[PDB]
C-alpha cells in the first residue's frame, strides 16, 4: 500500500506509472529510493537535492519530495484516507492494551520484522514517535536484526526442527476425521 | 465426650487464624486421646518439605503422609527413610508426574512462584487426588501474605465412553498484612471452603486431569473473587457501620429526607 | 500428659484472644472442654479480668444510666474500677456482666475536671460519629503526671447476621501542659463467620501533640486531633479495603494471569509451550 | 552410521532422534534382556523324554524352581497362567501316550 500511494505522488510528480507489470517499478522505486524524515513537517517545508533514477527502460525521474511522504504513509493513514493508526500507535496501543505488571518488559524488548521495516531511519523515528507516545523515564528498547525479511522463516526453522512438533502439527488421519474443526481447535 | 469434640471444633472455627498450629497442639494438649480425630477436620497451614535428590519442593498433608513418610512426587520417594510405603499406580505415577507439571504450570500463571503439589490415590472406577498450593507472600515486599490452599477432588469415572464424574472440594486459607502509614497495620486471616461437582466428557484433548485442571481455575477463581468482594466488603461494611465518618445530626438530616422519600415511595403504593 | 498449671496458661491463651461478642461461646467451650471449674476458675478469673480490663468492657450503671466501660487504668483490687462519670465505685463479676456496689467513690481528686471536661467534649464527638458509642474518661496523676485516659468504645454484636465488630479507641491525653503528645491507640476487630471465617484486626499507633492552652480549647482540639485522626483511619481503611482486588491479593493471588486469558489445559497437557526453548 | 552422520552434519537432527526413538528397538531390547536369562537353559526337555512319573515328579519341581526367578523379572499375571496352561497341555500329552 505504501507503493500504491508512492504511485499516486509519482503522477503528482508527473512521471505516470499505471501497467500493472509498472507497478513492480514503483515497489523498486520505493525498495531503493525511499527514506524516512526525522522530523515530518521541518523536512516538508524545504526543497530536497531531488535524486535521479534510473529505470530499466533507461529514462530518468527526478522525485523530489515524494520520496519521504511515501513511506509516512505508516505513521499516518491520513493521508490515504483512514481512520486507522500509525505504527507507533500500534505498538503503544498493543502494550496498553495489556497486563500493567508488563509494559516495562515490553518497552524493553521489541523486535521489528518484515521487509517494510527496512526504510532508511525508520527505527530512529520509530523510536521518536514512541517516546512520545510511552510514559516519561521508561527504558524503551528497539530491536532491528539483520534477517527482518527473513525472521519469520527462520523461526519457522527452528520450531519445526523441534521433537514436540511432531505433538504440535495435525495429523491428516485427524483432519480427515474431525475436519476443519480439528484446525480450529489445535489452532495454536 | 463427644459434646467436648463439638465445643472443640466451634472453639478452632473461633480461633484467631494467626495461630493455628500452636493452638491447635495445645487444644490436642488438653484431650491428646482426641489429637488424631481432630487433625482431619481442622484446617491449619501446610508444611513444605525437600526432595533432597530432586532440588524440588513439595509440600505434606494427610494424602501424602504415607505411614509416617511422605512421597516426594519429584521423586516417588518417602522421607522419613520408609522402604514399605504404599506407592501409588505406576500409571497414576505417571499421571501424577504430569499432574504436577500442570499444576506448576497453573501455579506459575497465577501465583508467580510459590509451591505447589498434587498427590494421586485409587478408587474402584475412577481415581482421586489433593492439590497443595501454598504462596507466601513477597519476603522482599512489605505485604506479609500466605496464600494456602487445598484441593480435594475425586474423579468418579463412568463406565465407558470416557465420561466422568468430577467430585471436588476445596480449601483456601488466607493471609494478609499491610504496613500502610494510612491504616498503621491492618491484619486480615481467613478461610473457605466449597464443592463443585461437574461431569465433563473426557477425550483425548480433554483428558481427566484437563478436566481437573478447569475445575480447579474456575474454583478458585470462585474463592478469590466471593472472597474479596462479599466477605471483605462485608468487613468494610460492618467499620462503616459501626463508626460513621459524617457527623451525626447531618446524618439525621439525611436519614429524615431519607425517610420523607421512604413515605413518599410508600405512599403512592 | 500435661499437668494442671499449664491449663492456666491455656485457658488464659483461648481467653485472651476471643473475639468480641463471643465471650460466652469461648466460655462455654472452655467450661465444656478443661473440665476443672476450679483450675480455669482462678486463671480464667484471671484472663477474664485482662480481657474485660483490655478491650474496654461495656459495663451497666444501674443508677445513672450511662453504661460505662472498664478501662485497665482504673481500679481498686477487687473489680473496684473508679467510675469517673457520677465519682462512684464498683465492683463487676466478669462472667455475670453485672456490675456491683454502686458506693460513691470518694476519689482522691486527680484531673477530674479534666475528666468531665474533655469526657464532655467527647460525649458530643460520639454523639457526633459513634452510633452506639460509649466514652469514658480517666483522670489519673500517674507517676508524677497529670493524664487523661479517653477511651473510646463501639461494637455490634449480632450473631443472627454471623459477625460482630468492637470499634476500641483510646487517647493518652498526657497532660503534660507545655506539650501534650497526645498519643494512644485505635485498636478494631471485626469478625465474620457466614459459611467461612473472617478476621479483621487493626490498629493505628496515632501519634500527634498540642500545647495544652486552656480546658475548654484543648478539650474541643483534643476532639478536633481526635476528629481528624478517626476520619482518617475511618476512611484510610475503606480505601485500603477499596485498592485489595489489585495489590494485596495480586501479591498472594492474581485474579487472571499476565496473560489475561485463561489456562488452555488442552494446550499445556498436549505440548509443551516452548519453555524448553530459549 | 555413514548415513546417520550425513544427516547429523546437514543439520537435520529428526531423522537421527528418530532412529532410537521413534525405533522401539531400545525397549524392546531391554525388555528382551530382561527375559534373556529366563529364556536361556529352560528344562523343557527334562519334561520330553519322561515317561516315569517319578520322572515327571522330579521334571515337574526342577521346571518351577528354575521358573521361580520370575519375582525379579516382572513376569505379567494373565501370561503365567497361560503358560501354567502350556505347561500343563504338555503334561496332558506326554501322560496321553504314557497311557
Amino acid at each position: 500500500d505504501v507503493s500504491r500511494f508512492l504511485r499516486l505522488y509519482l503522477r503528482k510528480e508527473g512521471y505516470d506509472f499505471h501497467s500493472s507489470s509498472e507497478f513492480e517499478i514503483v515497489k523498486a522505486i520505493k525498495e531503493r529510493a525511499c527514506y524516512l524524515s526525522i522530523n515530518p513537517q521541518k523536512d516538508e517545508t524545504l526543497e530536497t537535492e531531488k535524486a535521479q533514477y534510473y529505470l530499466p527502460d533507461g529514462s530518468t525521474i527526478e522525485i523530489g519530495p515524494s520520496r519521504f511522504r511515501a513511506p509516512e504513509l505508516l505513521f499516518r493513514p491520513d493521508l490515504i484516507g483512514e481512520e486507522s493508526e500509525g505504527i507507533h500507535e500500534v505498538l503503544v496501543f498493543a502494550i496498553q492494551k495489556s497486563d500493567m505488571d508488563l509494559r516495562r518488559t515490553l518497552f524493553s524488548n521489541i523486535v521489528l520484522s518484515g521487509g517494510s521495516t527496512l526504510f532508511k531511519g525508520f527505527g530512529d523515528r520509530l523510536l521518536s514517535e514512541v517516546k512520545k507516545l510511552a510514559p516519561k523515564d521508561v527504558k524503551i528498547r528497539i530491536s532491528a536484526p539483520q534477517e527482518r525479511l527473513y525472521s519469520t522463516w527462520i523461526g519457522g526453522s527452528i520450531l519445526a526442527s523441534l521433537d514436540t512438533f511432531k505433538k504440535m502439527w495435525v495429523s491428516k488421519k485427524e483432519y480427515e476425521e474431525d475436519g476443519a474443526r480439528s484446525i480450529h481447535r489445535k489452532t495454536f | 465426650s463427644d459434646q467436648q469434640l463439638d465445643c472443640a471444633l466451634d472453639l478452632m472455627r473461633r480461633l484467631p487464624p494467626q495461630q493455628i498450629e500452636k493452638n491447635l497442639s495445645d487444644l490436642i494438649d488438653l484431650v491428646p486421646s482426641l489429637c488424631e480425630d481432630l487433625l482431619s477436620s481442622v484446617d491449619q497451614p501446610l508444611k513444605i518439605a525437600r526432595d533432597k535428590v530432586v532440588g524440588k519442593d513439595y509440600l505434606l498433608c494427610d494424602y501424602n503422609r504415607d505411614g509416617d513418610s511422605y512421597r516426594s512426587p519429584w521423586s516417588n520417594k518417602y522421607d522419613p527413610p520408609l522402604e514399605d510405603g504404599a506407592m501409588p499406580s505406576a500409571r497414576l505415577r505417571k499421571l501424577e508426574v504430569e499432574a504436577n507439571n500442570a499444576f506448576d504450570q497453573y501455579r506459575d500463571l497465577y501465583f508467580e512462584g510459590g509451591v505447589s503439589s498434587v498427590y494421586l490415590w485409587d478408587l474402584d472406577h475412577g481415581f482421586a487426588g489433593v492439590i497443595l498450593i501454598k504462596k507466601a507472600g513477597d519476603g522482599s515486599k512489605k505485604i506479609k501474605g500466605c496464600w494456602d490452599s487445598i484441593h480435594v477432588v475425586e474423579v468418579q469415572e463412568k463406565s465407558s465412553g470416557r465420561t466422568a464424574h468430577y467430585k471436588l472440594t476445596s480449601t483456601v486459607m488466607l493471609w494478609l498484612q499491610t504496613n500502610k502509614s494510612g491504616s498503621g497495620t491492618m491484619n486480615l486471616g481467613g478461610s473457605l471452603t466449597r464443592q463443585m461437582e461437574k461431569d465433563e466428557t473426557v477425550s483425548d484433548c480433554s483428558p481427566h486431569i484437563a478436566n481437573i485442571g478447569r475445575l480447579v481455575e474456575d474454583m478458585e477463581n470462585k474463592i478469590r473473587s466471593t472472597l474479596n468482594e462479599i466477605y471483605f466488603g462485608k468487613t468494610k461494611d460492618i467499620v462503616n457501620g459501626l463508626r460513621s465518618v459524617q457527623t451525626f445530626a447531618d446524618k439525621s438530616k439525611q436519614e429524615a429526607l431519607k425517610n420523607d422519600l421512604v413515605e413518599a415511595l410508600k405512599r403512592k403504593q | 500428659r500435661v499437668s494442671d498449671e499449664e491449663k492456666v496458661r491455656i485457658a488464659a491463651k483461648f481467653i485472651t484472644h476471643a473475639p468480641p461478642g463471643e465471650f460466652n461461646e469461648v466460655f462455654n467451650d472452655v467450661r465444656l472442654l478443661l473440665n476443672n471449674d476450679n483450675l480455669l476458675r482462678e486463671g480464667a478469673a484471671h484472663a477474664f479480668a485482662q480481657y474485660n480490663m483490655d478491650q474496654f468492657t461495656p459495663v451497666k450503671i444501674e443508677g445513672y444510666e450511662d453504661q460505662v466501660l472498664i478501662t485497665e487504668h482504673g481500679d481498686l483490687g477487687n473489680s473496684r474500677f473508679l467510675d469517673p462519670r457520677n465519682k462512684i465505685s464498683f465492683k463487676f463479676d466478669h462472667l455475670r456482666k453485672e456490675a456491683s456496689d454502686p458506693q460513691p467513690e470518694e476519689v482522691d481528686g486527680s484531673l477530674k475536671s479534666w475528666r468531665e471536661s474533655c469526657d464532655s467534649a467527647l460525649r458530643a464527638y460520639v454523639k457526633d460519629h459513634y452510633s452506639n458509642g460509649f466514652c469514658t474518661v480517666y483522670a489519673k496523676n500517674i507517676d508524677g503526671q497529670q493524664t487523661i485516659i479517653a477511651c473510646i468504645e463501639s461494637h455490634q454484636f449480632q450473631p443472627k447476621n454471623f459477625w460482630n465488630g468492637r470499634w476500641r479507641s483510646e487517647w493518652k491525653f498526657t497532660i503534660t501542659p507545655p506539650t501534650a503528645q497526645v498519643v494512644g491507640v485505635l485498636k478494631i476487630q471485626v469478625h465474620y463467620y457466614e459459611d467461612g471465617n473472617v478476621q479483621l484486626v487493626s490498629h493505628k499507633d496515632v501519634q500527634d501533640s498540642v500545647t495544652v492552652s486552656n480546658e475548654a480549647q484543648t478539650a474541643k482540639e483534643f476532639i478536633k486531633i481526635i476528629e481528624h485522626a478517626e476520619n482518617e483511619y475511618q476512611t484510610a481503611i475503606s480505601e485500603n479495603y477499596q485498592t485489595m482486588s489489585d495489590t494485596t491479593f495480586k501479591a498472594l493471588r492474581r485474579q487472571l494471569p499476565v496473560t489475561r486469558t485463561k489456562i488452555d489445559w488442552n494446550k499445556i497437557l498436549s505440548y509443551k509451550i516452548g519453555k524448553e526453548m530459549q | 552410521l555413514l548415513t546417520l552422520d550425513i544427516l547429523k552434519h546437514g543439520k537435520r537432527f529428526h531423522a537421527t532422534v528418530s532412529f532410537d526413538t521413534d525405533t522401539g528397538l531400545k525397549q524392546a531390547l531391554e525388555t528382551v534382556n530382561d527375559y534373556n536369562p529366563l529364556m536361556k537353559d529352560f528344562p523343557l526337555n527334562d519334561l520330553l523324554s519322561a515317561t516315569e512319573l517319578d520322572k515327571i515328579r522330579q521334571a515337574l519341581v526342577a521346571i518351577f524352581t528354575h521358573l521361580r526367578k520370575i519375582r525379579n523379572t516382572k513376569y505379567p499375571i494373565q501370561r503365567a497362567l497361560r503358560l501354567v496352561e502350556a505347561i500343563s497341555r504338555d503334561l496332558s500329552s506326554q501322560l496321553l501316550k504314557v497311557l
